[PDB]
């Protein structure tokens, strides 16, 4: 059950520098005050990747997945709610769905009849200061489902937060050998509406072994109004990172052997 | 034996490498807990009718097949792809779980390649069957006095369907070449035939419950199988572990190093593991081999005498007789007896110290 | 642990065939070099006499 | 064979076969460890009647306080020594072990105190 | 059977296996450790003349290392097995309209047993974790079958 | 004389590896140690002369 949300304009990828963001950790090994190089899909230092605009502004277009993706968001009041995974979408091969609610995130696994217009319906905003699920505006049939997942039960305001954006949700997503990983960090920030300039980490959050093949990927009925979102896409390619552990296995400065000479020299 | 020969030189000879050998083995893995309940289906209720077996989903638990198996309320079990005790390993990536009610001389037709009117109509298996099946008898509990007429067979059917081919066509079938119309008249049968099972019917008449385990094989990520166990932690005495599949032998000793929540091993910069972390009680260690070293043969001339020492290269003494005495920097030194006057070097030895041939 | 005996050793005659040949690297470059130090130590040895 | 096939018996019947390699390998790691205490041997004995400086330091106005040895350091090291021997930066797992010189740290500088001493007075 | 396989010792005589590789009556004539037109020319310290009967689909084990049932219970060849192996379609010699009862398998025992090794023992094997006494009895199954 | 052409062709190619390594071997420590008489032989002519 879906709804088209055909009131939008086209707005073409403005284009912006991730200068040191989207470094986390390829494996679960602890070690101490060393350099290890590793040869994995990383997103670059300083490249150029799209910056999206929205207000109005909300285009839901579909990209394609390959090597890999990068997500980063810079939101107030979690406006983000997931993505999914897949080849065909369209209910006839199995595709991942992520949907992060106000009570749980669900992971559901299914040959989803996935809609043109995928989005979830919040209580309109009248009066009442009040917002939840209302609409599953997603998919339309899940027949024949082979995994599921929830998390333990947690409530995340979904209050209209305004101002410049105050939480940094970076997400970094990847198949390898049908394993299906997520990675998540949360972090304050202050600015208007670009990247800051700074070194990061991303921690991991959970593995799931779906084994699903992936190929694009997608993240009253009529017109609504949304916060002002900031979030990016960028795209992975296999790179070597020169990764400075700590001796507490926290990272603490990265370089990309691939950016210039003085890289390839140290 | 050596050097070949019945004659040996003065001198320091280093043959016959040493090692202590581990006294045991360990072995450590987190918990398991998730049980789906097969108690639920077992024990269920009422069961679902041969004409319309029901297909329920298994996801996402442990397949603990002991008490399964050793309960001896079952009537008949057979595995037809692996043999019943080793399920419990080979992890499956899904499995199919039907149960239904039959006739006590209908359960040949379960067995696959056979001939029967439940192996032809409803359920027929394929030639190269792999699931197990299990059945129990359950006249006490199904059996009605006047008749239980719930359950529901295929008497007549169009054609032999495929196998794990599941149909609710109810129609009034047609036995002879004129056409069927309305609910009753020549050549007019009704398609299903309900079971009457009473306690004055003897084995093969019985109700029997049937419940059969099939599954299939690597086409996604393993989901539901067997259970696993690990043992109590020991420290102290260099031993084989296995924690998650890290075999190694080494000695467990309490360590001052800090994982973080999701870490997990340790490395250094020669790449090898060093600190592991107890997937059950979380707790960092450290990993070194129980000592090892070559054993030196230390001795005068064959002629001169007989007389021997030994010392290990670089092994402590207090681990000694796992294969008069004194400690060096270079190893432990036995059979000889140490002086304090201080002479020109015999034959070296290592960090100074020089044995010699000297007073009887 | 993973394969049986009648060919687990077919791979495992690759690592021996391999891993003499990074040992026998590594003794090589251990000769040319304490060869090398010999000629300071001899050239030290008439710089003190 | 620790190296090769550490705590595997099968491992270590099939190395069998390739004959003395084993034996040759053990031998010529071990010429080159006899000979390093030769060449320690051959540079810093020179003089064989251990010299001792006189307390006095009476020397022409001179002082070799830098190069003469210094009693209060728990080793009997000089002033320039000590100075490389903070300069320089430097048992595992597969079989590698470090076997310690025959001339211990100490002892060597015993001796350049000898032919120092001696050709300071002699 | 398999499980009681007869062995017969040869040895102080002149052998011709010219005629056994140009007998055309040999479905199967694969050997291992020698190639069968250089045979005569060969000498032997002993001969070993192992002989029993299989199913005709069942010998795909009988070579040197494989694993199943056969391999693994009742019949062995080592590793290092030299030798050759014989075998030919005798139905009408060795079939019967009523069943050929009279041979017997291995289908069950302890562990895995050393090469060329006799048993015809008949103790029933106790598959399952309860005790088993007697002959009979749920999960106790007799090793041989037919 | 055990084996036809065709088999044969297999066994042989692996002894010549086993055999050609031990000949490689063999030649690298002659010429470590033929340089060092090098160095000796050099000496008795300084001494000489
Ligand atoms: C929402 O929009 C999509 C396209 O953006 C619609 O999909 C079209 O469906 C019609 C018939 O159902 C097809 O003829 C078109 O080819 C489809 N378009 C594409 C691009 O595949 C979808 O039907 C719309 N749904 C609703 C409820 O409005
Ligand atoms: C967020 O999504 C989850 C996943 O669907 C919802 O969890 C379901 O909750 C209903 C009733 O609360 C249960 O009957 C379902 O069984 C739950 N799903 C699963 C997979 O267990 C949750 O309710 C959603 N929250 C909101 C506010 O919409
Ligand atoms: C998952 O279930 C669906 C539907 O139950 C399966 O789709 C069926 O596939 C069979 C043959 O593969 C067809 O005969 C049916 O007509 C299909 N059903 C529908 C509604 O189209 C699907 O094959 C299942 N997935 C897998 C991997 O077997
Ligand atoms: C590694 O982590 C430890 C523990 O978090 C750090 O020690 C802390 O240091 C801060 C500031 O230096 C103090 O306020 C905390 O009280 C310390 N905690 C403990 C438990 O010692 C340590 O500084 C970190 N390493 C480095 C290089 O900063
Ligand atoms: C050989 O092992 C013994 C015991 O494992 C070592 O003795 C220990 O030395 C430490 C350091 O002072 C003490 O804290 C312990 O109490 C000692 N234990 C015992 C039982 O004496 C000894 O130092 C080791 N020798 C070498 C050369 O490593
Ligand atoms: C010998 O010469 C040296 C250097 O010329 C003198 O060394 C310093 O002497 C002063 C005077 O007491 C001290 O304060 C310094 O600490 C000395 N240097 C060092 C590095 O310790 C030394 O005093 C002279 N000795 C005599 C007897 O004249
Ligand atoms: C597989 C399983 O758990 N079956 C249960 C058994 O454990 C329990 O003892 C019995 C009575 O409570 O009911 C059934
Ligand atoms: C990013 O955009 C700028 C200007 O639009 C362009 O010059 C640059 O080439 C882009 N980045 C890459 C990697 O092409
Ligand atoms: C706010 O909610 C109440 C009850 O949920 C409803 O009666 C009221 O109409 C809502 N406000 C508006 C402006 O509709
Ligand atoms: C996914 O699609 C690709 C397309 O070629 C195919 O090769 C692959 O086998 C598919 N995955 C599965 C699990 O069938
Ligand atoms: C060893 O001792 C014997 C006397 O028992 C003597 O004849 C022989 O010469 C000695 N060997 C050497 C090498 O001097
Ligand atoms: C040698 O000297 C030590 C001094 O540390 C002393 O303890 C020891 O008794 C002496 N040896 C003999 C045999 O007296």
């Amino acid at each position: 059950q879906c709804v088209n949300l055909t009131t939008r304009t086209q707005l073409p990828s403005a284009y912006t520098n991730s200068f040191t963001r989207g470094v986390y950790y390829p494996d679960k090994v602890f070690r101490s005050s060393v350099l290890h190089s590793t040869q994995d899909l990383f997103l670059p230092f300083f490249s150029n990747v799209t910056w999206f605009h929205a207000i109005k502004r909300f285009d839901n277009p579909v990209l394609p997945f390959n090597d890999g993706v990068y997500f980063a968001s810079t939101e107030k009041s979690n406006i983000i709610r997931g993505w999914i995974f897949g080849t065909t979408l369209d209910s006839k091969t199995q595709s991942l769905l992520i949907v992060n609610n106000a009570t749980n995130a669900v992971i559901k696994v299914c040959e989803f009849q996935f809609c043109n217009d995928p989005f979830l319906g919040v209580y309109y905003h009248k009066n009442n200061k009040s917002w939840m699920e209302s609409e599953f505006r997603v998919y339309s049939s899940a027949n024949n489902c082979t995994f599921e997942y929830v998390s333990q039960p947690f409530l995340m305001d979904l209050e209209g937060k305004q101002g410049n954006f105050k939480n940094l949700r970076e997400f970094v997503f990847k198949n390898i050998d049908g394993y299906f990983k997520i990675y998540s960090k949360h972090t304050p920030i202050n600015l208007v509406r670009d990247l800051p300039q700074g070194f990061s980490a991303l921690e991991p959050l959970v593995d799931l072994p779906i084994g699903i093949n992936i190929t694009r990927f997608q993240t009253s009925s009529s017109g609504w109004t949304a916060g002002a979102a900031a979030y990016y896409v960028g795209y992975l390619q296999p790179r070597t990172f020169l990764l400075k552990y700590n001796e507490n296995g926290t990272i603490t400065d990265a370089v990309d052997c691939a950016l210039d000479p003085l890289s390839e020299t140290k | 034996c050596t050097l070949k020969s019945f004659t040996v030189e003065k001198g320091i000879y280093q043959t016959s490498n040493f090692r202590v050998q581990p006294t045991e083995s360990i072995v450590r893995f987190p918990n398991i807990t998730n049980l789906c309940p097969f108690g639920e289906v077992f024990n269920a209720t009422r069961f679902a009718s041969v004409y319309a077996w029901n297909r329920k989903r298994i996801s996402n638990c442990v397949a603990d097949y002991s008490v399964l198996y050793n309960s001896a309320s079952f009537s008949t079990f057979k595995c037809y792809g692996v043999s019943p005790t080793k399920l419990n390993d080979l992890c499956f990536t899904n499995v199919y779980a039907d149960s239904f009610v039959i006739r006590g001389d209908e359960v040949r037709q379960i067995a696959p390649g056979q001939t029967g009117k439940i192996a032809d109509y409803n359920y027929k298996l394929p030639d190269d069957f792999t699931g197990c099946v299990i059945a129990w008898n359950s006249n006490n509990l199904d059996s009605k006095v006047g008749g239980n007429y719930n359950y529901l067979y295929r008497l007549f059917r169009k054609s032999n369907l495929k196998p794990f081919e599941r149909d609710i066509s109810t129609e009034i079938y047609q036995a002879g070449n004129t056409p069927c119309n309305g609910v009753k008249g020549f050549n007019c049968y009704f398609p299903l035939q309900s079971y009457g099972f009473q306690p004055t019917y003897g084995v093969g008449y019985q109700p029997y419950r049937v419940v059969v385990l099939s599954f299939e094989l690597l086409h996604a990520p393993a989901t539901v199988c067997g259970p696993k166990k690990s043992t109590n932690l020991v420290k102290n005495k260099c031993v084989n572990f296995n924690f998650n599949g890290l075999t190694g032998t080494g000695v467990l000793t309490e360590s001052n190093k800090k994982f973080l929540p999701f870490q997990q091993f340790g490395r250094d910069i020669a790449d090898t593991t060093d600190a592991v972390r107890d997937p059950q009680t979380l707790e960092i260690l450290d990993i070194t081999p129980c000592s090892f070293g070559g054993v030196s043969v230390i001795t005068p001339g064959t002629n001169t005498s007989n007389q021997v020492a030994v010392l290990y290269q670089g092994v402590n003494c207090t681990e000694v007789p796992v294969a008069n005495v004194f400690q060096t920097r270079a190893g432990c030194l036995i059979g000889a007896e140490h002086v304090n006057n201080s002479y020109e070097c015999d034959i070296p030895i290592g960090a100074g110290i020089c044995a010699s041939y000297q007073t009887s | 642990s993973r394969l049986d005996k009648v060919e687990a050793e077919v791979q495992i005659d690759r690592l021996i065939t391999g891993r003499l040949q990074s040992l026998q690297t590594y003794v090589t470059q251990q000769l040319i070099r304490a060869a090398e130090i010999r000629a300071s130590a001899n050239l030290a040895a008439t710089k003190m006499s | 064979t620790m190296y090769i096939c550490g705590d595997s018996t099968e491992c270590s019947n099939l190395l069998l076969q390739y004959g003395s390699f084993c034996t040759q390998l053990n031998r010529a790691l071990t010429g080159i460890a006899v000979e390093q205490d030769k060449n320690t041997q051959e540079v810093f004995a020179q003089v064989k009647q251990i010299y001792k400086t006189p307390p006095i330091k009476d020397f022409g106005g001179f002082n070799f306080s830098q190069i003469l040895p210094d009693p209060s350091k728990p080793s009997k090291r000089s002033f320039i020594e000590d100075l490389l021997f903070n300069k320089v930066t430097l048992q595992k797992f597969n079989g590698l072990t470090v076997l310690p010189p025959l001339l211990t740290d100490e002892m060597i500088a015993q001796y350049t105190s000898a032919l120092l001493a001696g050709t300071i007075t002699s």
